[PDB]
């Protein structure tokens, strides 16, 4: 008994470890979020399958690392979902064939947000997995222990919904001017969703955002966002109604907005955050 | 934020 890895390392007869790196890619389902299916991953075989049978359990203490280990989650082992991290050895698999047959593991990421996500840069630990193996012939009890690591960097999404993009910059025409901002939102299942908009804002209304811009500022200009030609206040929740797995957007629209005196020639530039909310 | 949007613009003259 032994396994593979797509990367391209492997672990031998009486186990070991071994470093897996994944290309990820987040997505909201229903009730839980899939960070990595391990499936397409990691691979193990049995070396004498017309006599022994080798059994395979995901082992305790199989737990998230870095960043996502604040978080609970579950984990599907072979078609039945179990909590993870593990606190308890799951049920056996049986493996039989000499040809290398999935290690049929995928994480899953318990939602706490609406379309909140989580950075995690390429290079990190995101979780460490123990493959435990034995067998119906000898007394062999061996551990395969798994290295998982992030090979691009993502945000896994930690809410029912999510966003076409984490972080968006459109640019408006020459003052003046405005430009819509493509920004959609969808939910594992059916939501009735809202956002509003952070930021530093000039007027009492608190919808003119300040130019922050580092470079030749221009003066007596900030930005001003409208969905359908209205106003929207920092701080305001906006209604979408419902949202489902049908991508719905924000309806978005950038424009320059005064804020003071005389407006003078430079560089514009306004930080926007947008945080979404259950309704 | 879930989300944060860069706006660019110019004056010219
Ligand atoms: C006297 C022949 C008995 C056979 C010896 C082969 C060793 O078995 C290997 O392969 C077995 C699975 O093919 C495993 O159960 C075991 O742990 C080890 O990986």
């Amino acid at each position: 008994f032994a396994c593979k890895t797509a990367n391209g390392t492997a672990i031998p007869i009486g186990g070991g470890s071994a470093n897996v790196y994944v290309n990820l890619a987040p997505v909201v389902n229903v009730g839980q979020n899939l960070v990595v299916d391990l499936s397409t991953q990691i691979f193990c075989h049995n070396d004498y399958p017309e006599t022994i049978t080798d059994y395979v359990t995901l082992q305790r203490g199989s737990a998230y690392g870095g960043v996502l280990s604040n978080f609970s989650g579950t984990v599907k082992y072979s078609g039945s979902s179990y909590p993870f991290p593990t606190t308890s050895e799951t049920p056996r698999v049986v493996y039989n064939s000499r040809t290398d047959k999935p290690w049929p593991v995928a994480l899953y990421l318990t939602p706490v947000s609406s379309a909140g996500g989580v950075a995690i840069k390429a290079g990190s630990l995101i979780a460490v997995l123990i493959l435990r193996q034995t067998n119906n012939y000898n007394s062999d009890d061996f551990q395969f222990v798994w290295n998982i690591y992030a090979n691009n960097d993502v945000v896994v999404p930690t809410g029912g919904c999510d966003v076409s993009a984490r972080d968006v910059t459109v640019t408006l025409p020459d003052y003046p001017g405005s430009v819509p901002i493509p920004l959609t939102v969808y939910c594992a299942k059916s939501q009735n969703l809202g956002y509003y908009l952070s930021g530093t804002t000039a007027d009492a209304g608190n919808s003119i955002f300040t130019n922050t811009a580092s470079f030749s500022p221009a003066q007596g200009v900030g930005v001003q966002l409208t969905r359908n030609g209205t106003i929207i206040p920092a701080n305001n929740t906006v209604s979408l109604g419902a949202v489902g797995t049908s991508a719905v957007s924000l309806g978005l629209t950038a424009n320059y907005a005064r804020t003071g005196g005389q407006v003078t020639a430079g560089n514009v530039q306004s930080i926007i955050g947008v945080t979404f909310v259950y309704q | 934020a879930d989300s944060t949007i860069t706006i660019r613009g110019y004056v010219r003259d």
